RNA sequence: UAAGAUAUCAGAGGAAAGUCCUCUGAUCAAACAUGCGCUUCCAAUAGUAGAAGGACGUUAAGCAUUUAUCAUUGAACUAGUUCAUUGAAGUCAUUGAUGCAAACUCCUUGGUCACACACGGCGCGGAAGGCGUG
């Protein structure tokens, strides 16, 4: 019905919890009714900081089932 | 990036030689550090961890020097609050309680206060209070 | 215990403490006062009881006594997706006798704050 | 703003190898070129490969099915 | 519905959240819509195995909630009012 | 159709931009804030009227109070009440607003003061207080002794009004 | 750490061991690695009345 | 709502005497 | 977000098929009354009690248990163990958490009604239902 208004975060570092385990960090463009989200930069955050992690592609977009939260790191 | 040009900039090598050459001096520690929290002025988790692994051995190495400033423990956790690891907040009040030996006024009114919030756990939060007022 | 009316919808059942379990086996047991299409309601008083996990063999098939760990949270707003089912535990606090009664001078009042706006707003 | 049924379009005619991660329960990974979508985010993948998580089998023209869709990424 | 109503009667109050993965934010309710998805400001945000942590700003997918709880206050706001005479209503 | 029923009006013209002018209006943010107000003081002012219960007292009870003298009650008159009334409602308004801090007086011209204590720049609330001077930058060069004709002595401690007079008259030294 | 080093007076003007230390030792003031020598040079007057 | 709850004490002083001079050393 | 609708069935009637509308039946529902030898409940004073529910209360550091990081480099060592240094993350707690049990204190509720101290009903209410007629 309602577009979700993240008007205010698009362009800043946001990570975001995929399901339960899985947590990806990329640069937010775009969205849509259904909180299917699209971001540039990604990289899927692990234990390990700069071992485990490791880049995923230059475009990725994810599907809004399998959205929990999504927190604004930056302003 | 914005840790490597503070580097090369000017104002960070004659502030921090001077505070090398003159310890207790305090008014050097203090412009090496209002100047540092500025130049990386959105201090938020964005922030690059060499830029924030340096302005935490800042404040670390200067209440070695100084242990009775009850602000700057204060200070200090509120910064590791806002980058946000509790774990890191609480480990620098008990450092700053330690310091005054248990016994001082503000730290223990300003860790009670934002204790309230992170505790969440009854009979734990009034055993913080019980061990506050005894001393 | 209580008697439930046989023929009581959700509908009927305001201010009635109720028992409402959720998916994981959990319970919220308060006060209802709003519910909704898809079933999502508003508790005034709510308490959410869990067994746990170190309990829950004496539940299993052989008087016990469980030690349910609750904790408070007035005034929720569940979401429906997750409600299991329902139970009645407590009965409301007024009458029915005293229900209509509280109704019936509300109904009266709530018509004259209107005739009293209506001629404050006519004139001036 | 770049919406996202915009950006799957976007692998559509660029002809670009995506990867497409699935729901965490089944534990296969599946790439190839999406030559078209839907409304509901149900893809077709061509020259599609099973990976397991570099063994597994190729699977030829496949019709992903939009539920079990969590990533596609270049 | 009232139960959503209620929620956009407790913008700028402190409440809590349970989403279904079984953590816990509890912080300052900026935004809602009308599909239960919350915007909250300055939070505290405790994982299902008991580890908290602080983040600024967070966003919620709507359907992941389980409960909210709100303040107590609000128990009597005009939502719950049964019988309410509302004026008739200006012409279009 | 839409309302909002803290007015008790219904919107001229339905959108949604409207209902935002409406949402955040001057006119009814100043009803929904005189609305809680009144529904804060009816919950403490129409107190728990309780019902009693009474018991048929006991022959021996009653023997046992009888031999007991009767106390003298106390009942003021109706303009007497309704001055009390007013001074004691009055009372517990001050017990809201009195925010004990002296802390914040005594620690004015430390190192850390602008840090801690102003609250427009502290970390934690620092950032939401800036949407809704005395700066960071204050270092200890400026006010270096602060007995320089500068500090005020310490206001003294606050006393009962009631009990005023339990006060010793005189003090032990002659101050100035 | 890159480009920095943390080094402390009072075990230097003592002639002591451990004066500077690259990791994050407790005590230590952060300078710059290059700026060493400009600290060493700064603290030579006073090296020279604690040798004579 | 004409008084208030708290009052800064008054007091009286004790007339400055040899034995009441807090200023005093011999 | 929108559109549509305001019980169902059957019969007779008005403008071969169906619709629209009207009175007559059945069934269904709500509200209101009103009954049932209907069902259950409604606390000492001839005594200092007791029933239901709590305590996010105490005893209590009770008693009984089990828990407190990983990686890299050197020394010794049996053929795993300790010490020191370098990196990674790190809810708080160990007076804890988990299991067992008791005692005490305190909180909210009600007909603390009337008649009687008398070798398997048919006092006056209130509360909660079930069932039946109008």
């Amino acid at each position: 019905v309602s577009t979700p208004e993240l008007k205010k975060y698009m362009d800043k570092k946001i990570l975001l919890n995929i399901n339960g385990s899985r947590k990806v960090a990329g640069i937010l463009r775009g969205y849509d009714i259904f909180l299917n989200v699209v971001l540039d930069d990604a990289m899927e955050i692990n234990g390990e900081d700069p071992a485990n992690n490791h880049q995923l592609g230059l475009q990725t977009v994810i599907r809004g089932n399998s959205i929990i939260s999504l927190e604004a790191l930056d302003a | 990036d914005k840790y490597t040009a503070l580097i090369h900039d000017e104002n960070f090598s004659t502030l921090t030689l001077n505070v090398s050459r003159y310890p207790k001096s305090l008014a050097y520690w203090e412009k090496l550090l209002n100047y540092i929290v500025k130049a990386s002025a959105p201090i938020c988790k964005s922030t690059e961890p060499q830029l924030l692994k340096l302005i935490r051995c800042t404040y670390s190495s200067m209440l070695n020097e100084f242990p009775y400033l009850e602000n700057y423990y204060i200070d200090f956790a509120l910064l590791e609050y806002k980058l946000g690891n509790v774990s890191m907040s609480h480990k620098i009040f008990q450092r700053g309680l330690q310091a005054f030996n248990q016994r001082s006024l503000l730290l223990w009114t300003s860790y009670l206060k934002f204790c309230n919030n992170v505790i969440s756990h009854q009979k734990q939060l009034f055993k913080k209070y019980e061990t506050a007022e005894e001393y | 215990k209580i008697q439930v009316a046989h023929s009581s919808r959700l509908a009927n059942l305001i201010d009635y403490k109720l028992r409402v379990l959720t998916q994981d086996g959990r319970v919220y047991i308060g006060q209802l006062m709003a519910f909704d299409k898809h079933m999502n309601l508003v508790l005034n008083e709510c308490i959410e009881e869990r067994v746990p996990k170190t309990q829950l063999d004496k539940l299993r098939p052989r008087t016990l006594n469980i030690k349910v760990e609750k904790r408070v949270l007035g005034l929720t707003i569940l979401r429906g997706e997750q409600i299991l089912s329902t139970v009645v535990e407590d009965k409301p606090l007024l009458s029915k006798k005293e229900r209509l009664v509280r109704d019936k001078k509300e109904k009266k009042q709530a018509q004259k704050q209107t005739k009293l706006r209506k001629e404050k707003e006519k004139k001036p | 703003m770049v919406p996202p049924i915009n950006c799957i379009f976007n692998f559509l005619q660029q002809q670009t190898p995506v990867t497409i991660w699935l729901f965490e329960q089944i534990g296969i990974r599946i790439k190839g070129k999406i030559v078209g979508f839907d409304e509901f985010m149900n893809v077709v993948i061509d020259e599609a490969v099973e990976i397991p998580v570099e063994k597994g089998t190729p699977l030829g023209k496949i019709l992903l099915k939009g539920d079990n869709i969590t990533l596609i990424t270049s | 519905g009232i139960p959503v109503k209620l929620l956009n009667e407790a913008q700028g109050h402190i409440v809590s959240l349970e989403l279904t993965t079984g953590a816990t934010y509890r912080g300052k309710l900026v935004e809602s819509e009308d599909s239960m998805n919350v915007q909250l400001r300055d939070v505290i945000a405790t994982e299902p195995q008991g580890a908290v942590t602080h983040m600024d700003q967070i966003f919620v997918r709507g359907s992941q909630i389980k409960f909210i709880v709100v303040p107590d206050l609000l128990k009597n706001a005009p939502l719950f009012k049964k019988n309410s005479s509302r004026p008739m209503p200006p012409i279009r | 159709r839409y309302y909002c029923e803290y007015c008790h009006s219904y919107l001229t013209h339905d959108t949604l931009s409207v209902r935002k002018s409406h949402l955040v209006g001057k006119n009814h943010l100043r009803i929904t804030a005189d609305y809680y107000r009144n529904k804060a003081r009816d919950i403490i002012n129409k107190h728990n009227h309780k019902r009693r219960h009474i018991g048929k007292r006991g022959r021996k009870e009653r023997e046992n109070s009888s031999q007991n003298e009767t106390l003298k009650v106390t009942c003021l008159s109706n303009k007497e009440k309704r001055h009390i009334m007013h001074v004691k409602k009055m009372n517990q308004k001050e017990l809201a607003q009195t925010s004990i801090d002296t802390l914040k007086l005594l620690y004015d011209g430390s190192p850390g003061y602008s840090k801690v204590f102003v609250d427009a720049n502290r970390f934690d609330i620092g950032d939401l207080v800036k949407a809704s001077s005395r700066s960071r930058d204050e270092t200890c060069e400026s006010n270096p002794f602060p007995r320089l004709n500068n500090p005020k002595k310490l206001e003294p401690p606050k006393i009962l009004s009631q009990w005023s007079n339990t006060i010793p008259k005189t003090s032990i030294f002659y101050s100035v | 750490m890159r480009d920095i080093v943390f080094v402390s007076p009072q075990l230097y003007l003592s002639s002591q061991e451990g004066w500077k230390s690259d990791s994050a030792k407790s005590g230590f003031i952060p300078i710059l690695k290059n700026d060493l020598q400009r600290f060493q040079d700064s603290l030579k007057h006073i090296v020279d009345a604690r040798n004579s | 709502n004409h008084m208030s709850q708290f009052i800064y004490p008054v007091q009286q002083q004790p007339s400055l005497n040899h034995f009441t001079d807090p200023n005093n050393t011999t």
